[PDB]
């Protein structure tokens, strides 16, 4: 149902919890890192630019 | 053949223009290029692989 | 249309087969973004023939990406055209021009 | 690639510019200077630093 | 301390959509300051009047077409969400368009009302290219302010609209491009008073002289609370 | 609702200190964040009135360029540090104070003549070094009150005046969400004054100067 209570919820749960983000391919270590997530209305990943 | 078809306009022959920061009002330094570019929607858009 | 192009548009919309083309030199007679009648100018008319030539222009269909690709007129009611005019623009084209 | 070029341009200094040779008593009030458009970003000055 | 207060001391309507409007007397940076914001709020915030919804009589989709016209159903849509009408004391209205016989169809067509103005009689919705062609729709105009997208608003109804009723983006912002130009003026025998010339292009739905001050009034009202500390 | 625009309430004061606050408003409606921010800083930076240092007249030196003896600092340095110098000053336009010290010893504002109508807000300002038995100064400072930042365009001697007690103000406007839209603005205002105005008043004081800019057409 998307009720605006369950977006409250998600904002709780999502609080402090990481996501990996990892391209394809990954040669190096450095590309699998963790990241704690915003919510955005978009469907695109915000990265950050460094 | 494009300094002269500017002339032939009221648009400057350099080809770059001044702009005006729309948040604050403020003048850029420098001019800036400006013109109409022909651009294309590729058939990627994001919804097909979100 | 593109504003700045290399006037090859002007034969790969035509040649692409997307366009409805003036088989015949005629007038236009009626229009109502399906059909395009044309009245054939009697010096290209068959003798026994009907002299008037129709356009059934397709509508909004899938494509193999799944898009559109209906043709729309351009031409107007009573306007003369000469044999190989674009009369309905395809998808993509416009005023027998690509346009992307 | 961008950042890069934005400090680039902040520290270069040109050699006659708008707010030139002034004495300032602060890095906060240079950054009022040109706030207020009274100087030139890449005018030379003489800053109190510490 | 020397302030002086900005008035309105012309307003120069060149066109039906074009106007110009001097604010007099301002201080240092004032024309700056005042340019941009009224600019900022003029392009954001003034309401206006747009079509909503369409509903044309013999069709089921915007996507179908109707006989004996030249435009399909969506430059229809297209050309009614072009037009730009003005509305009395209402928040919606709807109005009917009823045409027939070869030619165009121009929104002088449509119904008049004592209470609905269009901006521009000559702007033209399609073309009968039939002798008994006819077309007749029903086309409902709100107030609003912002661009309100046909998707969001059926998600925001909660309703389900019946068959036929086709669906518009609105862009009730009547303002198309705001511009100001700060200049001297000879007041007082004393200078470094800027005047604010503030040239608008608009559709022809508002006067400027409740457009600047609608924007003043939304400005005010938004300043409140920084002095409500 | 098509004349009803979101009115934010403050999220809190946010002070970190007596001089600078971290003033933030919350929501906005998209693009009033910028609006509202960027004026309120033009009003601020470059408008706001105050009394300031203007002239001086240090004994016996006609010019910073001749940096006279008996200081360990040079004249350029004072009439910097004189320029940093803040102070309240009440129902005059301008004023000429005497500061005179002498003694093997640092100069600080204490040492200043208060006339009682005038107030230094910092009396540990520093203001030199005096680095002999006998180092002695005697300067007149003349203060005048006025509005905004003038730079140095204009036996006296010229400084920059700082009017507006603003020494910095920077804004930024930041994604703020309501039950059903991620759209809207929350705006973070910092300002550090000269300690003169408090900053949480004088943010107060300059949405006033732009309200009553506003009054001839609001209805």
């Amino acid at each position: 149902r998307e009720e605006a209570v369950v977006w409250d919820i998600l904002d709780e749960v999502i609080r402090e919890h990481p996501v990996l983000l990892n391209r394809a391919p990954t040669l190096h270590r450095l590309g699998i890192q963790a990241f704690e997530p915003v919510l955005i209305e978009g469907k695109a990943i915000q990265l950050h630019p460094l | 053949e494009i300094k002269e078809l500017l002339k032939l306009g009221d648009l400057p022959t350099s080809g770059q223009i001044r702009l005006y920061d729309g948040r604050t009002g403020e003048q850029f330094e420098r001019p800036v290029t400006v013109g109409y570019m022909y651009m294309l929607k590729l058939n990627h858009l994001v919804d097909d692989k979100m | 249309k593109p504003l700045v192009g290399t006037g090859m548009e002007r034969a790969v919309a035509v040649d692409s087969g997307v366009t409805a083309v003036a088989k015949r030199g005629g007038v236009v007679q009626y229009v109502d973004a399906s059909r395009i009648v044309i009245k054939v100018n009697e010096d290209e008319m068959y003798p026994g023939e009907a002299g008037i030539d129709i356009y059934n222009l397709t509508k909004y269909t899938r494509s193999n990406q799944n898009t559109c690709i209906n043709q729309m007129p351009c031409v107007s009611l009573g306007e003369p055209v000469e044999r190989g005019d674009v009369l309905a623009d395809g998808p993509s084209t416009d005023l027998g021009e690509l346009a992307l | 690639q961008d950042v890069v070029l934005g400090l680039y341009y902040m520290t270069r200094d040109c050699v006659n510019a708008k707010g030139e040779g002034m004495v300032l008593t602060g890095p906060k009030e240079a950054e009022r200077l040109y706030r207020s458009g009274l100087a030139s970003l890449h005018a030379r000055v003489k800053v109190r630093i510490t | 301390t020397e302030f002086l207060k900005p008035r309105l001391v012309d307003i120069e309507q060149v066109s039906s959509t074009h106007a110009k409007v001097t604010l007099e007397p301002l201080e240092r940076g004032f024309g700056h300051t005042l340019g941009n914001a009224l600019r900022r709020i003029l392009l954001s915030s003034m309401p206006g009047c747009a079509v909503t919804e369409v509903e044309i009589d013999g069709v089921l989709h915007e996507y179908s077409t109707k006989e004996g016209v030249q435009e399909d159903i969506l430059e229809i849509l297209l050309n009614l969400k072009g037009l730009a009408v003005r509305v009395q004391g209402k928040d919606e209205v709807i109005l009917t368009l009823n045409k027939s016989g070869i030619g165009p169809v121009t929104a002088a067509d449509i119904t008049h009302d004592g209470d609905v103005e269009i901006v521009k009689p000559q702007h033209v919705i399609c073309h009968l290219t039939d002798e008994n062609a006819s077309i007749s729709m029903r086309i409902k105009v709100q107030r609003g302010r912002g661009y309100v997208p046909a998707s969001t608003r059926i998600h925001s109804e909660e309703d389900e609209r019946p068959i036929g009723r086709l669906l518009v983006d609105a862009c009730y912002s009547p303002v198309e491009r705001i511009a100001y130009n700060v200049e001297a003026a000879r007041v007082e025998q004393r200078t470094d008073l800027d005047k604010l010339v503030i040239e608008m292009e608009t559709n022809g739905t508002i006067d400027p002289e409740e457009a600047i001050r609608r924007a003043a009034t939304i400005l005010a009202e938004q300043l409140e609370a920084f002095v409500d500390l």
